């Protein structure tokens, strides 16, 4: 008999969990997939292991179907066709090659069954290195990482994460003539996705958070104990340090059954002499923050902070890549040295500290963007 | 026993038999029940058979198409299984839907013998579509598991390929005989003859494709601009590719906010034109089953904008509906609410509920709302009643939210900021199409609000370039491009809804009115009202304003004001029907007030100096003051109001004609 | 460096209705005449089969008035069409004998088994050697003789492994048509498959030369081949005329089953 | 067994269905015009209830009713 | 033997009927004519090519049979009437049958005129009217109509091989020499060829939906109906809707066609030693026009004897008595603008403006300009962008630019690409649509330097120089101007010079013959007037407008004042 084969019929996806360094502790266990590696200490030696890098996020694909069997339907014979595919590109099947076909005179003509055909959910994403992984007078590099399955939609460009996955060769992409041997592209078959920071609309009142938040609670003066411990290492400012936490937590967005909102997040400047940290305030708060974005005055352009239109080659399309009032949505926009700007920032902020969203009417696009930021 | 479909859940002979009980036993008090309405719940309309009178009145008006929305499914116990299998596979669902309209049909006149043909009615393809299929989930949050999946989407239309002809009888004749055969399309393919089909002709590669005698079908490709309910962190809005086919051609133009139900679908691509080689990763886009271009909580489109296109639609039999059907309740329901006494604070008030007086503003934006009368000339010209206002004024005077409420109340404006626009990007420019590859026109957002308000925020950081365009827009309702590729006049007919600070982002006493605004004369006198929304610390007015604005955080959903439904229904049943025309009296009101506001600017710049387009914005203002009312005809009151609105919206009377300033404690009434 | 794609297949729909001119028909209805034949009260071609799987004797013979006696659409289609119907039958032959084989040695406590032989027996109107004309080309003629002349055992090539010589490309080449004389109906590939077939995501232009592959010996499989002489009876021959002869071509089983002189 | 008339035309999408099926008291109320499962829960229904209480399509028989009472 | 088509043959018989019975009561006297054995005996002395039939008289015709047939199946039955009509012509004028002549049937006067936007793929291989403006011509090209060929290795000539549309060999391949179809070659010098015109055509101003841009149509001219349009005018096509291969349909969402061979009755064997033809079916649509008429440009042949000719005994009466009168002058400033009131000193100028003087060229070979160049130039709200409405709705060869929407290459010559292939062409500019004719740009102050520097340039020499791309060409852009400017400041400052007014260059300043300064004063007569004027506007629409001349005959006074060369 020819049946089915298992693997059309899984509707499972099975991944790998690394090991942890704690774990591996206990046990007098060294393991190359627990410790965190960048993308220049992950080299050809790696190739088929299942090791973990430690990045930024600086693009994330759309998610979309990529095939993995391709499903036929033939009406001579009814059989299922089903041809693998493990490439970026695939020749499609005419002739019918089941048994009955393949015997008979008459060959059947096969017809694309899309319900019928297994896809993934594809997302193709870039990790940086850390400023901190980066050598002495050197230029951060980019790895990418393929995500397959349920793991996506859980990398989002400016988050720091720890991604443990297979280190995979692809075929080479290239010019043709600089080739020299078998040279082989690389990428991540991504398993496991570790953020370093948590995401507020990603927080569950789990067990084991309950004690911890009570504990702090019983502890007494929550207020004074957290405002003061925002930059301990700074000296006073603690109504500063207040208004600051106040910015981290933010008030209650409000909708109207008119239509009309009025936003919850809460704007704070601190202008002042030369010297008194507010820099280092502005660090600490969009460090803490999980969606905090730094931003000098003369830094970021206009272009730098509101959109542009760029080509995606992966998904094949002309999308809006937003700046960094879109890398900081739902979180805090960190804008030092502010009196030192131009104008069309000035607007663009202007427009974002109250109707929280950026209008561009351009000659590429027509569009207006959220932009649900709180301005340090 | 029972047969099911390979790869689905679905009988036809179950679902047809439960459709069928549907559509012979649904009644929209079901409806009611199922959304937990109780009390609406009325006797003359709900316990009446809702799709036997639908199929009736198709029967008679020879429609072809039912809508059917898929929550009544689920208000009927039989088809709550239905429902899902209508969401999971639309592709022969729908069949059998169709099929059993079309049983229906011919039920409906067996059963009650009626004196209609059956030929006719069993000659007809009679289609169904649904919508409301269920929660607008985004297309970025959507997986591969929903391909040929029912989906429903919000968006804006950008543009339309034109109309593409997709073959799907191909007509195949012989060289040496001239014998042909047709051979219908099979699921996209087309097989074409090697041997000649004939007897005495046997001649192997004798058949050629004759591309002209081949029938084709419409198939239009339109780029929508998905506006979710909700959009994740970060989330930079994209571009979708829909595809309508046949009927749905050129029912959506360009600039529309639309309700797309449709199937999920995705297609690989061909890597190469020479090749076969198709791409790993598929291409999704919409196949559109229904549009609904109708919101009940924003404006209907004006029908003096697409009257040949209703006439298209009526030729093309397209049949979907463009503007809200008025019965005959609702209609009694409008003239008792315009016969009421102070119906022009009650409309005004029903404007903006969350913002606290500016009474005589949403008087302004009401009127702009109704606009004053078209008329077009015989010779060849043609008047637009557009009324354009700006709101000059100190910070925080809900002028930004008077906006917000326009846009989200207009059918097909477009919001934009002072400076965040360019004059390229308000008018039309060329793109790349991501599919063709191709130079292709894409419209500017003064086009695009083309028939609706276009909203600008912050009109004083507009750059004087960008703001040069305006000009011709506020003065004949088009954009002149003589450009690369485009040498044309496009109508823009959008009424301008502006905002604006002062110089010193406060209004200054000191400094007189024109200095204040800090606008050009030839841009100022195009706006037929200017206000200058001030912001005056009083005890009595700053205590009732911190409890409008505190009331509403006493829960977290929060005198007599209309339900938006009514009021855009009443708006637009205005804008339709009611073309009031200029009197005589009116005339003389007219005349007599722009020969005295023409004497008072004689006094010695430093003050608005009255205009011609005054006169005009006062002759808007009236029409749009008896459009209010329903009259056909202006009477002189309505000159009287349209002054005093034009005359307290730049607080005339507070300011001294001689100086030019405005006083605050001794004139103004907070 | 990614694997070779696999390509499999499952029968779901009925798909189009079944011909008799089909192959797979053929091949049932052949199938079902092994199995479901009866001379008196016994499966005699079960029997056969049965039995020569246990003597490690891969052939089946079969008579042809058994097959009028079953069907004789199957017949007339082996009678005029023999070289298309033949592979069919040793086919049938072979699903049922790996069915049978199975079921044999894991009851009675790798294995490969070949395809089957077609031996077929008539007792059918002999035409003579003279009157063989262009009606019978390519037709089963039953004829009778003497043997002049038995050749030595050729070997031809069943399967055969072939290996490119540069490009190292593996490809096995089965034949099942050994009874071909003066040609190569089956011969080695003009040009290396490598590249047509496309099985490496990678595809280390280059281009192998005509001719590239070689045979494996040591993993190749042959069978037997001999060439007979057979002449017309002496007896009846013209007195002034030379008596004419036919060369014969037999293959495995039917190979040194005769010796010259026997009639 | 009366059952429901249907349209004498299928589709040929309906027709392209059948060759895709395979495998896993009752009747017609004209009255309604529907199928049933079973008569008794027809018979509490909305539609066949809110048709019993109306009166005004049996007039004939109402009137035939009133004849046949005074013969 | 070749199988006949019964309703075709039906067809052929019921148009050369009608080509020889069908006939009108003449209007002077009342005699029966045939007007087509007219048309054909007028062809026969004149040697012409193009026969003219109106639909309306092929649909008096039975009960509406045969112009049904036509028009739904204009692509099918063309071959048919075009034997027809050899048939016809050979009956009566047979000299037409030696130059073999190619003939073609024209068809105008149909019942209704579609847009742009409502060509549906339901009218493919159908008899079409429809409307549109012309922006590219091209150069008339040679088309294979007659291809004829040698074969390879017979090398024997064969002529008269159909071509339809996509290139086409035969197989037939009559002498029995050789045994092989497909290799052939082609004889450029002994085929034969038709002319052939690809114009490009935008859907009209009042036409396009409302918030959509304008979608283009290629639409192609063969034979006598080539040259027949013009860049920038309006123009009505009567022919039929045909569809060409598209390959940029490559990318786009949907199940695109595709076609492949059937095997079904081929025998094959397993031998060995599985290849087929697929190809894609993707379409767009095209015209191809048979009647090219131009419509008038406007809403409603440089000397005078054409002139005259052209026009009927009554309206040359009309035109004689406007010229008869004393008053003439008063009149003709008065019907300029009736939507205006006053400012008769701008409707003098843009009455001369339409008039213009004569060219002159001196003997050492300098140009002396005739064109007038107006600018209206004055306060807010003085009139002065109706003046350049009506010129464009009322003068012929009229274009409307605005100032911020312009550009360099809109207002003079674009040199452009088209899907992104190597070959360049040329968009005429805003210029060169109103050439011999008024282009009325508004905001001429809002105009960039640039746009200013190549539009004085084109006033200088009265021509446009092409550099770019590959492309080098003198253009013609003989052109008076009517611009619109707003002073600096906005208002109008009388303490300074016009210079000083306007950031228009001197080189703009120098070339424009009137500059008319239009005030607003305050006084309470001519301001009651004017109110007066504007609130009948608005309550009559065209009741409120009596001039002394109509649009019609002012147009028809103006062209016949232009033959005269004082
Ligand atoms: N209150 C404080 N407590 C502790 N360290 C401080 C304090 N004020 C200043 N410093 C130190 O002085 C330096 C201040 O650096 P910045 O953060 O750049 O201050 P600043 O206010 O941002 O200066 P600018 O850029 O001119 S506004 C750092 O090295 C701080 O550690
Ligand atoms: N009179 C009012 N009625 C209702 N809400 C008001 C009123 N005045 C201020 N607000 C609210 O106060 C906030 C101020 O924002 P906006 O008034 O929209 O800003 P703005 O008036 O456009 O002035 P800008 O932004 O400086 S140009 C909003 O949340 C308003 O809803
Ligand atoms: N003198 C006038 N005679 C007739 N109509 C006039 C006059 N002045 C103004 N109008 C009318 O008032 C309106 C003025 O519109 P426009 O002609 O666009 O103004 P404009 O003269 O172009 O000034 P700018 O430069 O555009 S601000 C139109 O409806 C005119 O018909
Ligand atoms: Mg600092
Ligand atoms: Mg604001
Ligand atoms: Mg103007
Ligand atoms: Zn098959
Ligand atoms: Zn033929
Ligand atoms: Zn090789
Ligand atoms: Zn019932
Ligand atoms: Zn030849």
């Amino acid at each position: 008999t020819e049946l089915f084969p298992p693997n059309l019929t899984r509707r499972y996806f099975l991944y790998f969990k690394p090991l942890s360094q704690n774990c591996a502790r206990r046990y007098r266990k060294k393991a190359i997939s627990s410790k965190p590696l960048s993308v220049r200490q992950i080299k050809g030696d790696f190739l088929g292991q299942l090791i973990t890098v430690r990045g930024i996020i600086t693009r994330v694909s759309d998610v979309k179907p990529a095939v993995e069997v391709i499903a036929y339907t033939c009406d001579q014979c009814g059989y299922e066709v089903f041809q693998e595919v493990n490439s970026r590109t695939f020749t499609p099947l005419s002739e019918c090659t089941s048994e009955e076909c393949s015997q008979n005179q008459t060959k059947g003509q096969l017809f694309m069954s899309t319900r019928a055909s297994k896809f993934s959910a594809f997302q193709e994403c870039k990790i940086q290195e850390l400023s901190q992984q980066v050598p002495v007078g050197h230029i951060p590099r980019s790895l990418n990482i393929h995500v397959n399955g349920t793991l996506v939609r859980s990398l989002s460009p400016g988050d720091i994460v720890d991604v443990t996955g297979i280190f995979l060769p692809a075929p080479y992409t290239g010019f043709k003539a600089l080739k020299a041997g078998l040279l082989t592209e690389t990428y991540l078959e991504a398993q496991f996705v570790r953020q370093h920071k948590k995401k507020f609309a990603s927080f569950s009142l789990t067990s084991d958070v309950e004690e911890r938040v009570m504990e702090l609670i019983t502890s007494g003066d929550v207020y004074n104990r957290l405002a003061k411990s925002i930059a301990p290492e700074i000296y006073g400012n603690l109504d500063v340090k207040k208004a600051l936490l106040l910015l981290l937590v933010g008030g209650v967005d409000k909708r109207v059954g008119d239509g009309m909102k009025i936003r919850g997040d809460i704007n704070v400047c601190l202008m002042g002499d030369p010297g008194v940290a507010k820099s280092q305030l502005l660090k600490a708060i969009c460090k803490i923050s999980p969606r905090g974005v730094y931003t000098t005055g003369k830094g970021s352009s206009g272009v730098g902070l509101t959109a542009a239109v760029m080509k995606d080659p992966v998904t094949d399309e002309m999308i809006l890549e937003g700046g960094a009032l879109v890398l900081a949505d739902n979180g805090i926009c960190c804008i030092d040295e502010f009196d030192k700007m131009d104008e069309s920032d000035r607007t663009a902020i202007h427009e974002v500290m109250e109707q929280q969203t950026i209008s561009i009417s351009k000659a590429g696009i027509n569009t207006t963007l959220n932009a649900r930021t709180s301005i340090l | 026993p029972l047969r099911i479909i390979w790869g689905t859940n679905v009988s036809i002979q179950e679902c047809t038999t439960n459709f069928r009980n549907f559509l012979m036993s649904f009644k929209y008090k079901f409806r009611k029940i199922l959304d937990e309405r109780e009390e609406f719940i009325n006797n003359t309309t709900d316990e009446e058979l809702y799709y036997i009178k639908q199929l009736n009145e198709m029967r008679e008006l020879g429609t072809s198409n039912l809508n059917l929305d898929a929550r009544n499914l689920l208000a009927y116990k039989q088809t709550e299984d239905l429902y899902h299998q209508l969401l999971n596979y639309p592709q022969e669902v729908i069949s059998i839907m169709d099929q059993t309209i079309k049983d229906c049909m011919v039920s409906l006149i067996v059963d009650n013998n009626l004196d209609y043909d059956l030929d006719e009615i069993e000659t007809k393809f009679y289609k169904v579509r649904p919508y409301n299929v269920g929660s607008c989930k985004g297309m970025r949050e959507l997986n591969p598991n929903d391909i040929d999946k029912l989906i429903n989407l919000k968006g804006l239309v950008l543009r339309s390929t034109p109309v593409i002809p997709d073959m799907k009888v191909a007509f195949f004749k012989c060289n040496v005989c001239d014998h042909t055969m047709a051979v219908e399309i099979d699921r996209g393919v087309i097989q074409e003859p090697a041997r000649c089909e004939r007897i005495d002709c046997n001649e192997p590669n004798s058949m050629s494709l004759i591309h002209n005698r081949c029938s084709f079908a419409d198939k239009q490709v339109i780029k929508l601009q998905e506006t979710p309910d909700f959009v994740p962190d970060g989330q930079t809005p994209h571009s979708i590719s829909l595809c309508v086919y046949d009927e749905l051609v050129d029912s959506c133009r360009a600039g529309d906010r639309i309700e797309v139900t449709g199937t999920f679908r995705s297609i690989p691509i061909r890597a190469n034109s020479r090749q076969r080689v198709l791409k790993s990763l598929y291409k999704t886009y919409v196949d559109v089953v229904h549009v609904k271009k109708v919101s009940d909580k924003r404006l209907d489109v004006d029908t003096s904008t697409i009257e040949q296109e209703l006439m298209q639609n009526k030729v093309d039999h397209n049949e979907v509906e463009e503007v809200r059907q008025i019965t005959d309740q609702d209609l009694a329901k409008i003239r008792e609410v315009a016969a009421r006494e102070d119906l022009y604070s009650l409309l005004a008030r029903s404007i903006a509920p969350s913002i606290y007086e500016l009474e005589d503003v949403k008087k302004g934006i009401l009127l702009q709302l109704f606009g004053g009368t078209n008329k077009t000339f015989t010779k060849g010209g043609r008047y637009r009643g557009d009324i354009n206002i700006l709101l000059c004024g100190d910070p925080s005077t809900s002028k930004s939210q008077i906006l917000q409420y326009v846009h989200k109340i207009t059918p097909r404006g477009v919001y934009t900021s002072g400076k965040g626009s360019s004059a390229v990007g308000l008018t039309a420019y060329i793109t790349r199409d991501v599919d063709t590859k191709q130079l292709v026109l894409e419209s500017g957002a003064l086009v695009l609000s083309d028939g609706g308000v276009c909203c600008i925020d912050e009109f004083d950081k507009m750059s004087d370039s960008t703001r040069s365009v305006l000009h011709e827009v506020m003065e004949q309702q088009t954009i002149s491009i003589a450009k690369a590729g485009i040498i044309t006049t496009l109508n823009a007919r959008s009424s301008i809804l502006a905002s604006a600070n002062p110089i010193g982002s406060r209004y200054n006493p000191n400094l007189p009115v024109t200095e204040n605004i800090d606008l050009p004369p030839p841009l100022l006198s195009r706006f037929d009202l200017v206000y200058l929304v001030l912001d005056k610390v009083d005890e009595k007015n700053d205590r009732e304003l911190a409890k409008h604005l505190t009331n509403l955080y006493l829960e977290d959903k929060p005198d007599d004001v209309l339900p938006v439904e009514f009021l855009t229904m009443y708006i637009s049943y205005a804008k339709e029907h009611i073309h009031p025309i200029i009197t005589e009296a009116a005339k003389t009101e007219l005349v007599r007030a722009y020969v005295g506001m023409r004497k008072m600017g004689d006094d010695s710049e430093k003050r608005i100096t009255a205009t011609t387009r005054q006169l005009e914005s006062m002759i808007r203002l009236a029409e749009a003051h008896a459009k209010m009312k329903l009259k056909n005809v202006v009477e002189l009151e309505d000159v009287q109001e349209a002054v005093r609105l034009i005359r307290s919206a730049i607080k005339d009377y507070a300011t001294d004609p001689k100086t030019g300033k405005i006083d605050m404690n001794l004139v103004q009434t907070g | 460096s990614f694997d070779r794609p696999e390509i499999y297949s499952a029968p779901v729909l009925q798909g189009e209705s079944p011909n008799d001119d089909d192959n797979t028909e053929i091949i049932k209805s052949f199938k079902n005449f092994i199995l479901e034949f009866r001379l008196d009260s016994q499966f005699i071609y079960r029997d056969q089969l049965r039995n020569n799987i246990l003597v490690k004797n891969y052939s089946l013979t079969v008579n042809m008035e058994h097959l009028i006696g079953y069907n004789e659409d199957i017949y007339k289609k082996l009678s005029d069409e023999p070289s298309d119907i033949i592979p069919l039958f040793e086919t049938a032959i072979t699903q049922v004998a790996k069915r049978i084989s199975i079921l044999s040695r894991a009851q009675s406590a790798l294995n490969s088994l070949p395809t089957f032989q077609l031996i077929l027996n008539s007792n059918a109107n002999q035409i003579p050697l003279r009157d063989l004309d262009s009606e019978h080309v390519s037709k089963i003629v039953r004829l009778s003789g003497i043997i002049i002349s038995t050749s030595v055992l050729s070997s031809r090539a069943t399967y055969l492994s072939i290996m490119c010589r540069n490009c190292r490309h593996t490809t096995s080449i089965t034949i099942n048509n050994f009874n071909s004389i003066t040609g190569n109906t089956v011969s080695l590939p003009r040009s290396c498959l490598s590249t047509i077939e496309s099985e490496s995501s990678m595809a280390n232009k280059k281009n192998c030369g005509p001719d590239p592959y070689i045979i494996i010996h040591e993993s190749s499989k042959f069978i037997d081949q001999q060439f007979l002489k057979l002449q017309e009876i002496p007896e009846l021959v013209p007195v002034g005329e030379m008596p004419r002869n036919l060369t014969m071509t037999c293959d495995r089983y039917l190979t040194n089953k005769v010796i010259p002189g026997t009639r | 067994g009366l059952g429901p008339t249907r349209a004498s035309v299928m589709s040929k999408n309906m027709k392209s269905l059948s060759r895709l099926m395979v495998d896993r008291n009752s009747g017609y109320c004209e009255n309604c015009r529907v199928k049933y499962e079973s008569l008794e829960q027809h018979i509490v229904s909305e539609k066949h209830l809110s048709f019993a209480e109306n009166d005004l399509n049996f007039e004939a028989i109402d009137s035939l009713i009133e004849n046949l009472r005074f013969q | 033997k070749k199988v006949d088509d019964v309703t075709g043959e039906k067809v052929r018989e019921a148009f050369e009927q009608f080509l020889e019975d069908f006939s009108v009561q003449s209007t002077d006297t009342g005699e029966v004519e045939k007007v087509y054995r007219a048309q054909i005996e007028f062809m026969k002395i004149y040697d012409l090519n193009t026969i003219y039939i109106d639909y309306q008289h092929l649909s008096m015709r039975e009960n509406g049979a045969l112009a049904m047939a036509i028009s739904e199946q204009y692509y099918r039955f063309l071959p048919f009437l075009q034997k027809g009509l050899r048939r016809v012509v050979r009956k009566y004028a047979p000299e037409l049958l030696n130059t073999e002549r190619v003939f073609q049937i024209s068809f105008f006067n149909l019942p209704t005129v579609h847009r742009i936007r409502d060509i549906r793929s339901e009218k493919i291989g159908s008899l079409l009217s429809i409307s549109g403006t012309v922006t590219r011509t091209s150069e008339v090209r040679p088309e294979l109509y007659k291809a004829s060929f040698t074969c390879d290795m017979c090398r024997a000539i064969v002529d008269n091989v159909e071509q339809s549309f996509k290139y086409t060999e035969p197989t037939f391949c009559p002498n029995p020499s050789c045994e092989n179809r497909a290799f052939w070659t082609l004889n450029v010098t002994r085929s034969r060829f038709l002319d052939w015109q690809k114009v490009r055509i935008q859907e009209n101003a009042n036409e396009i939906p409302t918030g959509s841009m304008p979608r283009t149509l290629d639409v192609i001219l063969r034979g006598d109906s080539v040259e027949r349009a013009k860049p920038g005018d309006r123009c009505k096509f009567t022919g039929v809707e045909i569809v060409v291969p598209d390959v940029t349909q490559l990318g786009l969402p949907g199940v695109k066609p595709s076609s492949t061979l059937d095997t079904r009755g081929i025998s094959k064997t397993t031998e060995g030693l599985r290849s087929l033809g697929v190809r894609d079916l993707t379409y767009k649509i095209s015209f191809l026009a048979c009647h090219v008429i131009s419509i008038g440009s406007n809403i409603g042949e440089r000397d005078q004897e054409v002139f005259l000719n052209s026009l009927s005994s009554d309206e040359i009466n009309e035109l004689k008595e406007m010229v008869k009168d004393e008053h003439i002058y008063d009149k003709l400033v008065r019907s300029i603008a009736p939507a205006v009131f006053g400012h008769e000193a701008v409707k003098k100028g843009i009455l001369l403006q339409m008039l213009g003087g004569v060219h002159k060229s001196t003997v050492e070979g300098i140009k002396l300009r005739g064109d007038i160049n107006i600018c209206v130039v004055g306060d807010p709200s003085t009139s002065k962008s109706q003046f350049l409405k009506y010129v464009v709705g009322f003068a012929p060869r009229s274009v409307y630019t605005s100032g911020k929407a312009s550009s360099a290459a809109g207002l003079t010559a674009a040199v452009v690409r088209d899907e992104e292939g190597g070959d360049y062409t040329i968009e005429a500019g805003a210029l060169m649509l109103a050439d011999n004719g008024i282009c009325c740009i508004d905001e001429f102050d809002k105009m960039d330097i640039s746009d200013q520097v190549a539009i004085h340039e084109a006033m200088e020499q009265q021509t446009i120089s092409i550099a770019k791309a590959g492309i080098h060409a003198t253009l013609n852009a003989r052109t008076s101007i009517l611009a619109a400017a707003n002073p600096v400041g906005g208002r109008y400052n009388r303490k300074l010079s016009l210079r000083g007014n306007l950031n228009m260059t001197a080189p703009i300043m120098s070339r424009f013959d009137l500059f008319f300064v239009i005030l607003d004063d305050c006084n309470e007569k001519i301001d009651t007037e004017l109110a007066s004027h504007i609130v009948d506007l608005h309550m009559k629409r065209d009741e409120a407008i009596e001039p002394p001349f109509s649009a019609e005959q002012l147009r028809r006074y103006i062209k016949y004042a232009r033959t005269f060369k004082p």
